[PDB]
């Protein structure tokens, strides 16, 4: 609300690539819970594969992404994104998603949050603290689908991009992860997905 | 280089992908055992409940 900020003083591409994937197969069906799972367990573990891909995207473009090409982190002009964890800046792309990863990062190596042994609960706010995690890892496919398309296609990954994309928004959606509003550097891209 | 971004996706899919039908799979295996030599509905149950732990316990394990 205040690390999310819409410009609403501009006046409003080749992303539809979106044909362009792997063997993603019923992909619905495999986000979905299983019988007799636990939601808290399955948010972590994709979380934690989302996080991963997400991590190995970014490292692909790094070098596209520098401070000249991208002096605040955004998903295209009409959306600024200012860094904070409550434990904002107004900063540039790569130092927005140095600070995200490491986040992130800090979250999942934390076995209060990210528990690793049988038997030991999640914490109660688990869901709030996945929200968040996934909520921000959304835009560094919004950053990277806006400012970066260029690159990925260079690097002929831009299958592999909407795959990863295409995954973590079914997963989102399916148990309502992201606040519609926040999906909106992307909503386009993710009607054409559906 | 993007060689092990692209590695990761193409593999990622199809791992996805068993791994549901192998947890779909042991379910199956378990039903029909069960039904097969006639157990109670409520030790369905039990032992179903203990594949779902059990599945989940075992998810906990990837991610460690
Ligand atoms: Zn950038």
């Amino acid at each position: 609300s205040k690390t999310f900020k819409p410009k609403k003083n501009i006046p409003e591409e080749l992303l539809k690539h979106a044909e362009a994937t792997l063997g993603s197969g019923n992909l619905r069906q495999a986000v979905m819970l299983p019988e007799g799972e636990d939601l808290n367990e399955w948010i972590a573990v994709n979380t934690v594969d989302f996080f991963n891909q997400i991590n190995m995207l970014y490292g692909t473009i790094t070098e596209f992404c520098t401070e000249a090409s991208c002096p605040v982190m955004s998903a295209g002009p009409r959306y600024e994104y200012h860094w904070a964890d409550g434990t904002p800046i107004k900063c540039s792309a790569p130092k927005y998603i140095d600070y995200l990863m490491t986040w992130v990062q800090d979250q999942l190596d934390d076995e209060t949050l990210f528990p690793s042994k049988i038997g030991v609960p999640f914490p109660k706010n688990f869901m709030s603290v996945a929200k968040t995690i996934l909520k921000r890892l959304f835009r560094v496919y919004a950053h990277i689908y806006h400012q970066h398309f260029d690159s990925v296609m260079q690097l002929q990954e831009e299958a592999h991009l909407n795959t990863s994309f295409k995954h973590f928004i079914f997963f989102v959606q399916e148990f309502n992860l992201i606040d519609r509003r926040e999906l909106a550097p992307l909503q386009e891209l993710i009607e054409k997905l559906g | 280089s993007p060689q092990a971004f692209k590695f990761f996706m193409e593999q990622h899919v199809e791992n996805v992908l068993k791994s549901h039908q192998q947890r779909l799979h042991r379910k199956k295996q378990l039903e029909n055992e069960m039904m097969r030599v006639g157990l109670s509905q409520d030790a369905q149950d039990q032992m179903r409940k203990m594949l779902c732990q059990k599945e989940s316990n075992y998810i906990r394990l990837k991610r460690a």
